[PDB]
Parts: structure tokens; sequence; C-alpha cells
């Protein structure tokens, strides 16, 4: 094994030990998408309520 | 009230398994997928361990350890006894093999020109006394394979010249303790063993399929199979031995050297879900009567006359031992 | 001196809020009413304890926390619990009715109406911070809002602080304190849409925590209350590193840096021990190391031996120098099936803090002198995934709760967009470990 | 605030509606003056979902009682608990509708229906934050079948995103009053399938079986049966009125049990039923007869059938360590009789409260494929007079054709084959 990288303050130490070596969207299309499903919803709404009209 | 799935339609050990389970009358079979089970039969092949343990309420328990095809695999099992200190490059129960990707190739080349010089390959085998021929011959296939020593003088049952191998079926249960079944099986050739013609795979292939497709197949025993029984009364008559002291010690030492070394990779003995497997050892005797191992096989085809005892056992020890209702096996301690 | 925001979203996240900061409070010596007396810098400072707490010119000490949730009742016991003091009422928010256990309605339905509310409270925080280095967001996978508002808040906080860093700590669905069917559903639904929003994501399976709750603390029923306290045990040893001064994972950058060398692999496992009952001998370094290593110490139930490690971190807390941990380290990795994967160091980064775990008075665990949490970034954690993404097939190949879905918005198309990831994901995890 | 208001219609649901009311108000200590008198803040802390808050902390039932002839009405106000309700809720005409669905839903409710409207208006505009509304009726009459249904109609046109759940009598021949009662059925049916989002179905025929095998009651009356429905009807919604974690409101509640919108009809269940009693019952007990086919009030095999849902509800001290142990036996046992593709489909609450008189009890809730016996008993009894359209006069004097009929029956056959589809996936 070997260590490095040891760190000593008052409240603690750290250290590595190594065993071995080796061998996005826009705000844009964010309201897009939020407002097409606030359609769809819409959408349903008004078929029922045409439904219910019936 | 106790219940199980089943998912290996071909395996004939679980076919009977289930079989005595609904006899009791206190064990219920469902669907293959219902997932409230509290035993699994499960498949050879990509076995959900994953989804296991993680059902409230119901303790589960399958028929498979994860992680054994290490040793049920032959390219594996070759590493195995290599890279592990317990076993060691040093083993002395284990034919010299080498694995040969279609990498220890120049090793293996190394230690035969050093050098009888007969090997064989193995994954569709090939027996050869010239490395050329082997070689060329593992490179016309796609599967990585495995070569070893052929041992050139084998114990010969008489009458007959004939070569066997033995094999031992062993259960592991969820304690991981080891118990050998106290019935083994010999897989007789049936024509005499010929050390200058190994291009005839008869005499120097014991396996059942191979000898009933050999015009002797049923002469000296029925279906080329020898019990214990008889064995060791010839092993007294001819060589004035027992089957236990000549051959027995040994088998049960290989056996517990190769189960101990896994044993902390496979283990379920802190897991969410729990594990017994059978096991279906193989091993190869020479004339100075001393055992080699060939192969370990995960899912292991039992002798026809011991199916009933061999099941009930796994019953006993591996499934009622877990799941309490309302000895054919030795005990290897370790 | 760098400053983190946590945000708790939905129930779990408030809950599980609660019982850490109650924890950071008892840990750093602040009282119930925001008064520090150790901290002698009264109404400022750049204290490591800063990264978590600003100041009043009153010497309160003010948790850098939102709370957000769609229904007021769990946040009502915030405003009036042990600690109402330290949050002032802009941090915690509150809506009218939840998202009921949808996370379609969390978030597109009612997560649109009240997104820009919570990113002006947000703002409010940030505007406190000299250098703000990100967040750390709670939530559960199960929950309508922890699923469906964490995701559309992770959009945005991607691209209001596009370079500032998010940790996750996320609550993975257990049948036996769960309480709905469709958490399956809710889980790849909001795992497909954080993938990409969140460097390091530290999952807690409650079943997992129920487990050891019972096997360990001997509670024949675990509450969420005992799941809570144990859960930030292990949350506060994870964040003690940004709290105390030290040289191990001081910034969030530094979790992704030590533990995600594949940006889509960002989901550590996590191991704690010893967990002690109250109401009952004192472990060896050797000991609780070795216990890092038991499937039963885990906090998402799996078998490492069965996969490859990319990264390990041991972080211990209490009376532990590095010559014992060293020693610990030998003796394990000469009995223990440790494989890492080939293009990765066999090795081990150790933080040591000597303060030993601060117990809540009254809990549930046995005050003890050295503790350690282990960080291990393996392909093991996949069984979890692969057990979330088995059950969602069950249901979806039926369409069943579909319906609940579409409902409000969402398109069917998304179900099937979302689990064609996670089987992605499935693969990667696949091609790294095996 | 999470509030729901409850609507009861006709003679049937006005009864049942009564007792219910009787019930909680006694579990939360509400006095029949509107006064709490109780000793646990368990009864307070979510008793504005059924009562408002009146002067001097009166507590007042959120409740609209709905008939077209004042008979039963006058009978709730001069009832045990008659002065609870607000006056102004009483809403009642006075022609009757003859058990008959089209005087209810077309022409004699069509009257009425506004003045309802006005009083469910004003009690949803001082609610803090509306779940939805629970609706009793009978479905074998004319006013809460005919009527109730309108009602639910018009409701969901005036509240579309809010959750309709209905307590729904269905008739059966071997308690009936008269022929018609499967064409008012069938005709409500279809007005159910669409309209509401949860149904709890309670057979008559089911109830009397209880009543007389069980509970030894040679000669049940109507009070007899309504025992067991407000009984039940208590345990159903102690998840709704009291501190819970899972199914505590009607949303949540209905995205666990519904896996498709027109499969929303419930199967509900109660125990002990026990002869008059003092005897303590064990947590394997409750739990056996909670899911024993003679404990549950819809006449319907669950062994015939296949549980797409279950919610179970367990009431008083006892141990949830054994709660859930016993649960997951039942599970685990007879696991061929819940649907595999939707796993752990079975969900349990607890609540320290018990009922009056009881200090342990359980109330089941099953989605189950095997309510289609029930519609396919209303069918058969529908067809065999309308196959000679007996007793059309009735409703084509009010307007109906034979068309609306043939597709009342054509729809409810549809649901059949539906519940049928999913017994065999
Ligand atoms: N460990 C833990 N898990 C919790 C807690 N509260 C809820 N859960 C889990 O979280 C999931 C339910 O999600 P919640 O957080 O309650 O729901 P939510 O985020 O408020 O979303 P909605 O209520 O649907 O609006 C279930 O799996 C619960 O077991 C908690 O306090 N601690
Ligand atoms: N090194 C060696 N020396 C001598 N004989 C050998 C040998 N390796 C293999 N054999 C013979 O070859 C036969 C088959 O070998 P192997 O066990 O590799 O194949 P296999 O896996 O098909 C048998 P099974 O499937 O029944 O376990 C054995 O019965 C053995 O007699
Ligand atoms: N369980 C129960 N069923 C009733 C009661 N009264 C009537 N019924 C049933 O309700 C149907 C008659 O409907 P009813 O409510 O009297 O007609 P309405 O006043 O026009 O709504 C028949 O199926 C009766 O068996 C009652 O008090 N309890
Ligand atoms: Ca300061
Ligand atoms: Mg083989
Ligand atoms: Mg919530
Ligand atoms: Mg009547």
């Amino acid at each position: 094994m070997e260590v490095i990288e040891l760190n000593k303050c008052t409240s603690g130490q750290s250290f590595e030990v190594i065993l071995k070596p080796p061998s996005d969207p826009s705000l844009e299309e964010i309201q897009k998408k939020l407002e097409a499903a606030e359609e769809r919803r819409k959408y349903q709404e008004a078929e029922l309520l045409k439904h219910l009209a019936e | 009230m106790y219940t199980f799935v089943v998912r290996d339609e071909n395996s004939s050990v679980y076919a009977e398994v289930s079989r005595l389970l609904l006899a009791t009358g206190q064990w219920k079979r469902l669907r293959k997928d219902n997932p409230r089970f509290n035993l699994m039969l499960g498949e050879r092949n990509r076995l959900p361990f994953g989804r296991l343990g993680h059902e409230p309420g119901l303790v589960q328990l399958v028929n498979y350890y994860r992680g054994a095809d290490k040793l049920c695999r032959k390219a594996s099992l070759v590493k195995l006894i290599k890279t592990s200190p317990e076993l060691s490059e040093s083993c002395t129960w284990f034919p010299e093999s080498y694995v040969i990707y279609p990498d220890e190739r120049e090793v293996f080349l190394a230690a035969y020109n050093r050098r009888g010089n007969v090997w064989i390959a193995k994954s569709g085998i090939l027996i050869s006394s010239e490395a050329s021929e082997l070689l060329d011959f593992i490179d016309e296939q796609g599967q990585v394979h495995v070569i070893q020593k052929y041992l050139e003088k084998p114990l010969l049952l008489e009458p007959g010249h004939r070569k066997f191998d033995i094999r031992s079926w062993v259960l592991v249960d969820h304690l991981y303790n080891i118990y050998l079944y106290r019935e083994g099986v010999l897989r007789t050739s049936s024509e005499p063993y010929n050390s200058a013609n190994f291009q005839d795979k008869t005499c120097h292939l014991t396996n059942h399929c191979i000898q009933k497709e050999s015009k002797n197949y049923g002469r000296y025993e029925e279906g080329n199979e020898m019990f214990f029984e008889e064995f060791n009364q010839y092993l007294m008559d001819a060589l004035n031995t027992t089957l236990e002291n000549s051959i027995l010690l040994q088998i049960k030492h290989i056996i517990r050297s190769c189960l101990m070394c896994i044993e902390p990779a496979i283990s379920t003995k802190h897991l969410h879900y729990q594990s017994f497997q059978l096991f279906g050892f193989d091993f190869m005797v020479d004339e100075e009567l001393k055992v080699w191992l060939i192969e370990v096989n995960g899912a292991p085809a039992c002798a026809q006359k011991l199916y009933a005892e061999l099941c009930q056992g796994i019953v006993d020890v591996a499934i009622s031992s877990v799941f309490p209702l309302a000895s054919i096996f030795i005990k290897l301690h370790h | 001196m760098r400053e983190c925001i946590s945000i708790h979203v939905g129930q779990a996240g408030v809950q599980i809020g609660n019982a850490c900061w109650e924890l950071y409070c008892l840990e750093h010596g602040i009282q119930p009413d925001g008064q520090m007396p150790s901290d002698k810098t009264i109404g400022g400072g750049d204290d490591s304890f800063n990264t978590f707490f600003s100041e009043t010119g009153a010497g309160k000490h003010v948790p850098r926390a939102v709370f957000v949730d769609l229904e007021p009742t769990v946040i009502d016991e915030v405003r009036t619990g042990t600690y109402r003091q330290l949050f002032h009422p802009e941090q915690l928010i509150t809506g009218k009715e939840d998202a009921a256990n949808n996370y379609a309605r969390g978030h597109y339905t009612i997560g649109k109406e009240i997104i820009d509310l919570v990113l002006d409270r947000i703002r409010k925080l940030a505007d406190q911070c000299t250098g703000l280095q990100g967040f750390l967001v709670f939530h559960s996978f199960g929950g309508g809002t922890g699923s469906g508002f964490t995701s559309l808040l992770m959009e945005r906080l991607s691209v209001d602080y596009g370079k500032k860093s998010k940790l996750e700590f996320s609550i993975y669905p257990a049948p036996q304190v769960s309480t709905a069917v469709v958490e399956p559903y809710n889980s790849i639904l909001t795992t497909h849409t954080t993938l990409e929003h969140s460097d390091c994501a530290f999952m807690v399976d409650n079943e997992a925590i129920y487990d050891i709750c019972r096997r360990n603390l001997d509670i024949e029923r675990p509450t969420y209350t005992n799941l809570n306290r144990l859960i930030s045990q292990i949350v506060s040893s994870i964040t003690a590193s940004l709290r105390f001064d030290g040289a191990l994972n001081v910034d969030l950058t530094e979790f992704q840096t030590n533990l995600v060398p594949y940006p889509r692999i960002h989901f550590p496992l996590a191991t704690y021990a010893p967990v002690i009952s109250a109401e009952k001998e004192q472990l060896s370094v050797a000991e609780i190391t070795n216990a890092c290593f038991e499937p039963a110490n885990q906090m998402v139930k799996c078998d490492p031996r069965h996969g490859k490690y990319m990264a390990c971190c041991l972080l211990y807390r209490g009376d532990v120098v590095p010559k014992d941990v060293n020693a610990a380290i030998a003796t394990i990795k000469t009995k223990r099936s440790i494989q890492f994967v080939d293009w990765c160091p066999t090795g081990f980064k150790v933080g040591i803090n000597y303060q030993p775990p601060t117990v809540v008075p009254g809990g549930d665990l046995a005050k003890v002198q050295r503790a350690v949490c282990m960080l291990s970034n393996t392909t093991a954690i996949a069984e979890a995934w692969a057990r979330l993404d088995h059950k969602f097939d069950l249901m979806y190949a039926k369409r069943a709760f579909v319906h609940w879905y579409v409902g409000e918005g969402m398109e069917e198309g998304e179900f099937s967009e979302a689990r064609e990831d996670m089987a992605a994901l499935e693969k990667d995890y696949e091609e790294v470990g095996v | 605030m999470r509030e729901i208001v409850h609507i009861q219609a006709g003679q049937c649901g006005n009864q049942i509606g009564a007792k219910f009311w009787e019930v909680i108000s006694d579990e939360h200590g509400i006095d029949p003056t509107g006064s709490y008198h109780g000793d646990s803040d368990l009864q307070l802390e979510r008793i504005n979902v059924y009562y408002n808050e009146a002067t001097g902390n009166k507590y007042v039932p959120r409740a609209i009682l709905v008939d077209l002839e004042p008979g039963t009405m006058d009978s709730v106000r001069s009832g045990p608990f008659g002065q609870i309700f607000r006056p102004d809720n009483f809403v009642f005409g006075q022609s009757g509708a003859g058990n008959n669905w089209a005087k209810g839903h077309y022409t004699e409710g069509a009257e009425l229906v506004d003045s309802v409207l006005d009083v469910v208006r004003k009690e949803s505009e001082s609610c803090d934050c509306l779940q939805g509304f629970q609706l009793t009726h009978s479905l074998g009459g004319g006013t809460g079948s005919g009527m109730g249904t309108l009602l639910i109609s018009k409701i969901r046109e005036e509240y579309p995103d809010r959750i309709m759940n209905t307590f729904s009598v269905m008739p059966s021949p071997k308690v009936s009053d008269t022929v018609v009662e499967p064409y008012n059925a069938t005709l409500s049916v279809h007005q159910l399938v669409e309209n509401t989002d949860e149904t709890y179905c309670i057979d008559n025929e089911a109830l009397y079986d209880i009543c007389f095998r069980t509970l030894k009651l040679t000669t049940p009356t109507y009070g007899d049966l309504n025992h067991l429905v407000s009984a039940t009807m208590s345990g159903v919604t102690t998840c709704l009125r009291f501190p819970g974690q899972l199914n505590a409101d009607l949303r949540k509640l209905a995205v666990n049990m519904v896996p498709f919108p027109r499969l929303h009809f419930f199967m509900p269940g109660f125990a002990p039923l026990t002869s008059r009693q003092y005897r303590a019952l064990t947590v394997p007990e409750l739990t056996q007869q909670m899911f024993d086919s003679k404990n549950m009030m819809a006449a319907c095999d669950p062994r015939h059938g296949r549980y797409l849902t279950v919610a179970a509800i367990f009431r008083g001290r006892m141990s949830m360590k054994e709660v859930d142990e016993q649960m997951l036996n039942v599970q685990n046992k007879n696991s061929s009789y819940f649907v595999e593709w939707i796993p752990n489909n079975v969900k349990t609450a607890v609540c320290d409260i018990p009922p009056r008189g009881l200090k342990m009890s359980a109330t089941f809730i099953g989605n189950s494929t095997a309510i289609q016996e029930l519609f396919k008993r209303i069918s058969e009894q529908f067809t065999a007079m309308f196959r000679r359209k007996a007793f059309l006069h009735w409703y084509t004097g009010e307007g109906m054709d034979e068309m609306e009929f043939t597709e009342a029956e054509s729809n409810m056959n549809d649901l059949v084959s539906e519940y049928q589809q999913y017994q065999d996936a």
C-alpha cells in the first residue's frame, strides 16, 4: 500500500491509500413543454364540457 | 404453508424435488413470475438474483449460488486454481492446464517444449501429440478454450482395459455446510484404452452420450454405470484396498478445497436471500491410485437409480432446513 | 468559504430536512433559538459552518435552506417545531393541494404554478452568498411532489445556475412503508428527467433503513421518525466535510471528482456503521471498516461482490487514526472480494473527523466512540434499478394507472422515453462492471 | 383544509346518510347540538374535512339533504341528530319520484336540481380547498338513482377537477320495493361509470344475508341493514377523518385504487360482524374475517375473480407488527387472487381510535373483477323485462325512448366484459 496526500488539521485529517495502480434544455424549451401539457389538459376538459353540454 | 416456483423445466433433479414438495401437502407451487415465493428453482442462465430477498415478510431461498459459475466453467476454473493462493499454481490434484483465447499460449509452448507429451483441448474435443495441431484447432473455433495434460496412464478396469470417471454429487446448504452424497457413480468406457490412437474418441471419452452412440454399451455393466458397492468390491479383490482409503479421502479433500476457496465470494450468510446448490464433481483416477479433478458441473443430472434418494435428501437438508415441516450425506467439515 | 443551499421537496424531503438541521445544530452547538455561543464573530464570518448557516446582526444562525411542499401539513410542523425560530417564513413554501402521488401532477399541473415562487425564494438565499457552490436536494422518488416537482426544479436550476453543482439525497420506494402503488412510475419518470441535471445522487432505500432499524435498533415497527434520525446521521456524515475543517470533499465539485468518473453513473452506494441501540462493547476501527462491506449495513441492499468499484471514500467520525485505517484496509483486502475496474486505481480516499457522531438526546441511536460512512461507486447498485424497472414493466404492459398521468397533460410517450433511458442506464452499468 | 361536501338523496340515501353522520359525530365527540365533548385531539385534528365551524365553536356537518318528497327528511329532522344539520341544507320537493329514474333524472328532479346546486355552491365557496364530493343514494328508486346521477353530472360540469365519490346501494329482488329496480339501476350504473371516481357498491342482498345468516336476525329491517352500512361508511372514511399516511384524501385513494378509469367500483367489507360481543378479537381473527366472503357487502365471491387493488384499515390499539404480519400472511397464502401485473397492490392503514363499542375492527376495500357478478345479476333482471318491454310505459310516459334503455344495457354489458378482460390477463 501507499499513503499519499496526508493533510492534518485540528479537527481531523485525511489522506489517500492506493493498493494497486490501474491497468441542457433552455428556459424557452421548458416553458414550451409546460404550456403544451397545459393545453392538453385544457383540450381534455373542453371535450368533457362539450360531452356534458350534449 | 410454504410456496415455491419452478423456472427450469429441463431440470431432471428439480422436477423430482418439486414432486416431493407437493407430496408433503405443506408446499404449494405458484406461477413462474409470481414474486411471492419462499423457494425458487431458478433457470440455468441469467437468474435474476438482484430481485430476490426484496419481498416484505418472505424468507426466500434459491437453488443456485450466485458466482458459482467460476468453479463450473472450464476456463474460469483453470484461472481460479492458478490465481487463488488457497489452491495455487502448485496444486497437485489438478492437471496442468492453460487458457488459450482463439491468454497464456506462450507459457504453454514453454512447458510443452521442455517435454509423453500428449494434451487434450476442450471447451468438440481434440487429443493430439503435437502442439501445432492443438493450437490450429482452437483458432478454428470462436469460443474461449482450455488445454490440459491428457492422463496417459489412467486406472483401467479389468476385464476390458477400460477407462472410467467418477461422478460425485455435493450439496451445499444455506449455512455453507458441504454434504457429499454417499452414492457416487462411475461412467466407464467400453473399449480398451489405446495409447497410440487418439483420433478414435470412444475409448478415451467416458461420457454417457458418447458411449451410447461404441458397440459395447452395456457389456460389463448396465449403461456403462458402476456404483460404489461394486467398485469397492473390485478394489478389495484386485488391489487389496478400499474405495474410501484409495480414492474417497482425496475426493473429499478436493471437494473441500474447491468450495472453501470461493466461500467468501458466494456465501449468503448475511445476504437478504439464501442459496443452496447441487454440484456434480467429475474425477479421474490414475494407475497410482491418485485422484485428479476433471470438472465441476453446476447443473448436474443424477444417476437414474439415485434420483429418489438424492432428491429426498435435497428436500431434507436444503429446503426443510429453512422451512420446517410438521443420513445419506457425508458432512465435509471445514 | 463557499455556501451550500439545501432544498427539501415534499414530505420525505421536508421531514428528513428537519432531522438533518436538528442534527446540524447539535453538532455545531447552535441552540434552537439560533444562538451559537462558540461563534465569536457575531453577525458574520467565513468559517466552515457558515457554508450551511448565515448569520444575522443579532447573532442568529439561519440555515441556508428552503422547504417546499404542495400541501401545508408537513411544513406547518416546521413552523411550530423545536427549531421554528431557526427559519424565517420566506424559507417555508406550501401549496394548497398536493400532487396525489402523481408525477405528472407535481411536474406539469401544480409545478407550473409554483416554480417561479420557489426560484424567487432560492434567489433570495443565493443573493446572501459570496460564492455559492450549489445545491443539495432532498426528495422521495415515490411521491408526486418529490418526483414531479423536483425534476422541474432541477431543470430550472440548471438554467438559472448553470455552473453550480447539484447533489441529491433520494428516498427509493419500499413497499413496507410506501403509500402508493404507482411509485415505480414516479421513480423512473423523475430519474429520466433529472439524470442530466444531477452531478451526484445518494439513494437511500427505505427497505434498507427499515431493516437496520428493526435488526440493530430492536424497533418492531419503525416509524418515519425512526427512519429519518438514522438517515440524518448518514446525511450528516456525508456533508460533514462541507461543514467542518478538513481537506477531503470540501466542496461539491470534489464529490463528483472523487466518486463519479462517468457522469451518468453518479449513484454512490452508502454504507454506515455502527448502528447501536440506545437501550443496549465499542467496535474497533477494523470492525467498523469490515462492516462497510456487509450488505446488511448498506443504504441499498445489493451485492458488491458481483460488481466492480469505480471509487471508494471512507469517512470516519470519532477516535480514529490513519495507522488503524490502513491496518484495517490491508486485512479486509486479503479476505474480501473487492474488484475495481481496470481503468481505476484500487484505492481508498480517507477522511477522519475527530468529533464522534452526535446523537439526538432521547433518540434510538447509542453514542459511539467511532463511526464510518463508506461511499463507493459500485455497479452493484444497478440491482436497485433492475428491480424498479421490472415493476414498471409489469404495470406499464397493461397501461395500469397511465390514465392518471395522461389526464394531467403528460403524453404516454414520456413513459416509454423514460423507460428507454433507464434501459440505457442499465446497459451502462453492465458495460462497466461485468 | 381538504373539505369534503356530503350529499344524501332519496329515501335510502337520507336514511343511511343520517346514520353515517350519527356514527361519525359520536366518534369525533360531537353531540346532537354540534358542540365537541371528547377527550382526544385526534378527534378534532381533521374534523374540518366533514364539519364547518360555527359561532361558539359549534360544528355543523357539511351535508346537503335532498329528496323529491318531504317524508324521510321530516323524519331525519325529528331524528336523534336531526338538529345538527344546517336547516338551509334541507332541499326537498313534494311530488315524489314514484321509484322512477326518469322522474328523478328528467322531469321531477330537473325542477329541483338548481336549488340543490345553490346549496352545493354555498358550501363549496366556504371551502379552503375542496377535495370533492361524496353522495349516498340507492340505485333502485327514483330520487337517489335518477336525481342523484343528475346531480353528479351537474356537479361535474361545475367542478370538473374535483373527485366524485358515491356510496351506492344496489337493489336485490331479495330485498325489493318495486319490480322496476333493475331498470333504475342499469340506467344509473352507466352514469356512475362516466361520472364517479370511486363508488362503494353496497348490495342489499349481501346486507340481508349478513343480518340473517351471521348476525342471527331472523327478520331484518332496513334499520338493521343500515347498521351495517353506517359502520362500513365509518370504516372506509377513517383514512379521511383522522391523521394518517395512506389514502388520506380522495385523489390519493383514487390513484391507489383505480388502474383503469371505468373500473372504479369497490366491494367493501367489515369485521367483526358478531351476534348480540364482549370477547376480545385478535389480529389473525380480524384479518381472516375481513377477507372472508361472508363479511363483504357486494354479494360477490372474490374467489371468482382477481383483486386489482385492496385497501385495508385497522382500527384500535393493536400491534402494527402483527398487522403487517397477518396482512402479508393473507397475500402470500392466496397470491393467485391478486393480479401480478400490479406489484404490492395491497395497502394497509392503522388508526388508533376504534369505532363505538369495539376495541378493534378492520375495514376492507377491494377493487375486484368479481364485481362483474353484481352487474351481471342486474343485467339479467333488466333483460328479462326489457325483452318484453315490460313496465316501460312508466318511463316513456316521462319522455324517454326505448333506445336509451338499449344503450344502457349495452353500456353495462361492456363494463362486465371489461372486468372479464382483466380477470384473464
Ligand atoms: N424515509 C422516509 N421516507 C418517507 C418519508 N415520508 C414519505 N416517505 C416515502 O416517500 C414516498 C412517498 O412520497 P412523499 O414524500 O410522502 O410524497 P410527496 O413528495 O409529498 O408528494 P405528494 O404527497 O404526492 O404531493 C413513500 O415511498 C414513502 O415511504 C419520511 O419522512 N422518511
Ligand atoms: N486431462 C484428461 N485426462 C484424461 N481424460 C480426460 C482429461 N480431460 C477429459 N478427459 C475425459 O474426457 C471426458 C469429458 O471431459 P469433460 O469433463 O471436460 O467433458 P464434459 O463437461 O462434457 C463431462 P460432463 O458434462 O458429464 O460433466 C471425461 O469423461 C474424461 O474421461
Ligand atoms: N339498505 C337500505 N336500502 C334501502 C333503504 N330504503 C330503500 N332502500 C332500497 O332502495 C331502493 C328503493 O329506492 P329509494 O331510496 O326508496 O327510492 P328514492 O327515495 O326515490 O331514492 C330499493 O332497492 C330498496 O331496497 C334503506 O333504508 N336501507
Ligand atoms: Ca460568526
Ligand atoms: Mg460439463
Ligand atoms: Mg405529500
Ligand atoms: Mg322508497
